[PDB]
């Protein structure tokens, strides 16, 4: 798009996805780093 | 060129290949690979050492607990009572509001699944000299509700399945926790940030000091004991859902308190600008964009009657900057069904303007327009840094 | 005020690549201003002759709906390395500026899709064409470069 | 109803089947034929007599030339020197600016192709009594540029390939022109109306009177000779392009001189109409359409400074007719980036209006609006006949 | 006509066939070829002499260097130390800011690839009479960083792999550079105009005069030596990326200095025009187009407070021309969220207008409108030549 | 999940399956049938008695004619001369402007086809007692134009093919009309309402009283004769086109006389309404719709100069009803390129308004607006019944 048209595109969302595409291969095992529990996350609070 | 007079096929278009699917399914793509049929290949020295697999991970002990076990402990004394679920915890002393936690690998991998079943295993390592001697139950009570989580002793524990052990020569063993539930599987303990639908563990482990330790004088009374969780051979999960866990890589979070005020989503960054519908662009007004009618829209302040309010940014640095940074603002309805934000020179002009508008005076009124900031002040027309918080400067009218 | 007949623009169709267009100092085409040339011409640099075809796959602007035609004119001779480039045809004089009969052509429908996928046949009464930048010499030599001359016009 | 979970195909749509293709290619269509598989059939009495084919046509003589050959001609005397190309000419005395021309069928069929090659043939018919006797070369010089087209004689001609012939008993023969070029094919002599890319013939034929005719006194000194072109057996063409020829069916043409003035393309027919942006439709203005803002647009007149101009149609019959036909008009910018055409009662109102606008006066001015024709005058609102030419009535201001 | 009641296929549309792919892949097209199955064919006399191939090119020496080798050179004396990478250089004395460079073909073909590996070859041609005699190392040090690029001598060089050579009878040979790196391939030395991600060569060649030349008195002391790079038999590249090189065919470049001012992209060519929202088209304003609201938009000048500025084109020839070429202009906000450019008669009217607008005065003000150029001045309405640079005529206010 | 890197198919979409086709062609559909492969089935008691077929119908006599045949008829006397085409007529005494007609089934089925050919058959039933005796030719003249349709007698008829018949014992027979034309088929006699392209019959039948009837005194002199058309065995048609016939089920028709006036198509029903562009909706104007600018548009009345006109509906019942039914109206241009219809209280207000507008006065004028009907009068805002005819109340001005 040219700059005259490009304005329509402003602040438009662009999601991106991904997955490993079959050929992917992880290698060496490593233990996990410490986790953070999700339902333990704070409420937005009124 | 024979005509192909025969009837055309009759499908239904859809815009996207399935996401959730990921098995016996060729998945068409626009490869950026040059070769039409090329594929990543693993050099024999680069061969995949690890066959990633649920069981392959689940079959790995992680340290989960570190009981201290002193000589003086009573024969009835409990050591621990962690739940019979993969999701055993190990809190770290994270000073962060979101404390981190160690997990056995099995718990982590379990966290990605709604349901799970099968036995677990707890290797116990009684780090002790041979001369130390003792004995302890490690029982397992099926079906304890938390109210019944108490009332326990080793003796009631004996009513259910349990295993006594004698520390003397060999100083370690491995208990194997039974899977016992009305349910063929078992729902995840936690879930995505969503407290309901977080069923607790079917049953609970216990471990009491069945015979108090009897150390020689030449060796320490205390004895460290370590507990290693691991998925049992029977262990397995099924349904994939949102993991209930997050990496420590970015332990950051943002509360959505409403107390702070700022521009509506999709309307930032905004800049002091001009707009023909507003004072014929003779006065500045925030715009999230350059094309006409890209005025920044603003949430409606709840001003109790007899008062007034006007915005004042909590950060001058994030303020959109015309000839001056615009730290002060008065939000008022566009008359087009939304609330524009009007930059002001100061908290005072904004105040007086609020005295006007909440005084029921119109934007059209000279009292307002004099308080309106003239288009010439737009200067560079710098955008606001992101969507900066605006303090709500309420005042009585 | 172009008539429907009119080609919107024209260009020689040659492997060597068009004479590079940085664009105006006022309006640089950064990709040539910056990402100089490109691969295919770069390899074309290594040879004095070529014979064969070309693919193109033009991409039209999306916003327009209008149907779009594309002539091929082998007949046209290229003339000098100058004007080995895109050209915006204007007032009709010759038949050059308009859609033409016998020439092979194809019409994309922008509303269906805004990207045509052309294939240009080799047609020369030559063994094979020049491949380096072409200064011309023989009047005949002028035919001996571009596969012809593609042209495009909106309806 | 099993679900079809497998991945969908992944094409690329295009709006149209190929045009240029026309061979080993099934070509799908919406037949209006009733039967799904029906096809035109040729009754044995309606059988296709003619296998249309390039060679099938090329192998047909057409008369192309009519040399007169008098007794008195010198032995050196030339008879003709037509080029060794299919595109031999035969001008007709068309009084039309576009003179027509006869062609041998081979030339015509050749005209559709960019390239051609192979031998040609010229049957010669020396319409003569046996008693007439003579002799003549019909040579062929390869590679003559037009500068070298002259300097010729039969003798230089002899340096190249040639054929002597003796008119006595048999009074006709057939020369066969060689194909000799550096180029395996040969570019078309002409082309679509596009003078460049019109390469001339490789070589040129000649025919000189090698021995002057020696008629008996009892027979005429002159002898008609006729020349018949035809594609040789070797002859062939290849690449299909725009034919360089047109049928005589409609020998009509239109020069695009710019001197005449008329409405922009796509804006005709136009009618005197009304338009709210123009004098609030209180005055007439040409519209190419009824829906709002379908004002006829007009090319900008180049008026040299200190002057003025106003349109006046060269045909009252083609004028759009309101209450009156509108033979006079003043084109002025819309102020919306295009030039509207404003109907006027007469050349004079148009003049005065030009005196105004080129006087720098505005359309808004009363001087103009008084000259504007009121909406009531729209009457029938008849459209202009097509896009009639408007005379440009320039006047000094 | 049976109904086809069975379920329709269920694809996903995409607008384009893959670009990057180019191998075992049928690639559908709209051929302009007439025949459905026709294909270019090579006449036996037109047969492809060259099997284009990476190795086919890489296996070609190019001259890359021309050492002079005088008699007087010390036995320790270096001759050259070019890097062990395909991208060896040979600068030309191009006076152009962008100096050109010779390359061995192998370097050029290498430039198209991110990665490469394998041996290289340097033929050495010691253009010398047999009577000249000498000896010289041509060693190879793996793994030199540039700091270590110095400190070198032939002797340290001897610590690594090297080859001594004796010039006497045969006067030329060919060293073969080893490929030695931790990395199986090797990243390109340069890249597209993008300095980071331009890793240097793994290792460096050297050549010292191991035994100083000992010419006879009857022959010259100096001896030309030439160095020819060529891809080794082992040599190969892999990943295709932007070539880091450009043809000399058009050694032209345009810096994007911001100091010059001109219309926003997509808004040129522009012409003095009229626009109803601007002074009701009563005054000229630049338009990049004819349809309404195709006003040329302009970048915001940064005028420091207390001043003013107005555009003045650096070229009158490129100026859009109304009744006059418009060499002077004042850019001001449209009030519609963008900056229009307003043509002025002169730098002065533009100045006064700047005195007004930067004086905070409105466009609506008579002071401005008097300075506005009336629509009648539009004349021909010629467009600006391209997007001509505008000088910024700043002045204090 | 292998990627499917191979190139996508490359079709051309079309929105609809072919209509005209109807044979060897599977025709995909969205069946509302529940079963995927279900189909209508005919119970053995519900079996299709009739194999519908062109011949199957064509092979059926229909009565087509009823000649009276009196004793007194001259031997030369004609009985009938109907044409040798399937489209034989039998008018009914329909008082309707569109008289109905009987047809032989063969004529009806023929009517659906452009072309036909082959023999016909006319069974003749001479309803007569055996005692009656007579004789009559039933000849057939090929190729009669209507001018030659006359001049006929039985005797000229004898020149062409004919058949004499002797009424005595058997009292009925069947003539078989020959098909004789230059044309292998034969164009339809009539066609869809479209008089040209309605070629007449190839040839014409005749029947003369070759021997006058000689009844006994005891039996009647008159004898009824009936004529039955039927397709011959050779008979056949081909190309399917619009039938030239209509069912008697709805013998209704509507002339498109232009004399009556009413709203433009697609603009009815219309209702008195309001419209901001018209008197700021302060006065009523017909709207074919509710959404803004759905004003009913009206055809331009041709008022000769010096006059005026105003609409007045011919039916008050069909009038759109505000507070009152709107039987009177003045159509005037919108100024937006179309003619709005303005409701009026009466023929008089409409008249005065016409006196105004045709007086050249504007709608904006108070004289008009006073005549304009105020928005309050809209009341229910009932739509006009359909598109009712409006009488044009012309008056001189």
């Amino acid at each position: 798009a040219t700059s005259d048209d490009i304005a329509s595109i402003v602040n438009k969302p662009v999601t991106i996805y991904y997955s490993i595409g079959d050929g992917m291969q992880f290698s060496q095992w490593v233990g996990y780093q410490p986790m953070m529990i999700l339902d333990q996350l704070p409420a937005p609070v009124v | 060129n024979p005509s192909y007079q025969q009837s055309p096929r009759h499908f239904v278009p859809t815009g996207m290949h399935s996401l959730a699917l990921g098995t016996n399914l060729v998945e068409p793509l626009h490869a950026l690979r040059l070769d039409a049929a090329g594929t990543t290949q693993h050099p024999v020295g680069c061969a995949p050492d690890e066959d990633m697999t649920v069981s392959s991970i689940a079959s790995r002990y992680g340290l989960i607990r570190r009981v201290q076990w002193k000589k003086d402990h009573a024969k009835g004394s409990l050591l621990l009572q962690l739940d019979a679920d993969p999701f055993v915890e190990q809190r770290i002393e994270g000073t962060n509001p979101i404390s981190l936690y160690w997990f056995a690998p099995v718990g982590v991998v379990s966290s990605m699944f709604m349901q799970w079943r099968g036995s677990l295993e707890y290797r116990f390592d009684i780090i002790a000299s041979q001369f130390h001697t003792g004995r302890l139950i490690v029982g397992y009570v099926p079906g304890l509700t938390a109210s019944l989580q108490l009332q326990m002793d080793y003796m009631k524990l004996k009513s259910s399945s349990y295993v006594v052990f004698d520390l003397q020569e060999s100083n370690s063993f491995t208990f194997e926790v039974p899977y016992v539930s009305y349910r063929p599987w078992w729902v995840r303990k936690y879930g995505g940030n969503y407290l309901p639908s977080s069923t607790d563990a079917p049953s609970t482990l216990f471990m009491y000091v069945q015979v108090p330790l009897i150390p020689m004088e030449a060796v320490s009374d205390t004895i460290d004991i370590n507990v290693y969780v691991r998925g049992g051979s029977s262990f397995e999960v099924c349904v994939p859902v949102q993991p209930s866990l997050g990496l420590n890589w970015n332990t950051d979070f943002i509360l959505r308190n409403d107390e702070e005020y700022r521009a509506k989503t999709g309307y930032a960054p905004y800049y002091a600008g001009v707009w023909h519908s507003f004072n014929n662009s003779n006065s500045l007004v925030f715009r999230w964009g350059s094309a006409s009618d890209q005025i920044a829209q603003w949430p409606t302040i709840s001003v109790p009657r007899g008062e007034l309010a006007f915005l004042r940014i909590k950060d001058g640095k994030q303020a959109a900057v015309g000839t001056q940074p615009w730290r002060t603002m008065v939000v008022w309805p566009s008359g087009h069904g939304y609330n524009i934000g009007i930059p002001t020179y100061n908290a005072e002009r904004a105040r007086q303007l609020a005295q006007h508008l909440y005084g029921g005076g119109s934007l059209t009124d000279e009292k307002a327009k004099q308080l309106f900031v003239p288009a010439n002040q737009q200067g560079p027309g710098k955008v606001s840094n992101g969507n900066p918080v605006w303090e709500v400067m309420r005042a009585p009218l | 005020d172009k008539d429907i007949d009119h080609c919107m623009f024209t260009f020689p169709c040659l492997p060597q690549g068009l004479a590079l267009d940085i664009g105006s100092a006022g309006s640089p085409h950064e990709i040539f201003n910056r990402c100089r040339d490109g691969i295919i011409p770069l390899i074309a640099s290594g040879y004095r002759f070529y014979r064969g075809d070309l693919r193109y796959k033009i991409v039209f602007p999306s916003n327009v709906n209008s149907n779009i035609w594309v002539q091929h004119r082998p007949d046209r001779r290229l003339e000098g390395w100058s004007a080995a480039k895109i050209v915006n045809c204007d007032a009709v004089s010759t038949g050059q500026g308009v859609y033409n009969h016998g020439y092979a052509s194809h019409i994309q429908i922008t509303r269906v899709n805004n990207v045509i996928e052309l294939e240009v046949p080799f047609y020369n009464a030559t063994c094979y064409n020049y491949l380096q930048a072409f200064n011309a010499s023989s009047a005949a030599s002028s035919y001996a470069v571009s596969l012809g001359e593609i042209s495009v016009g909106f309806q």
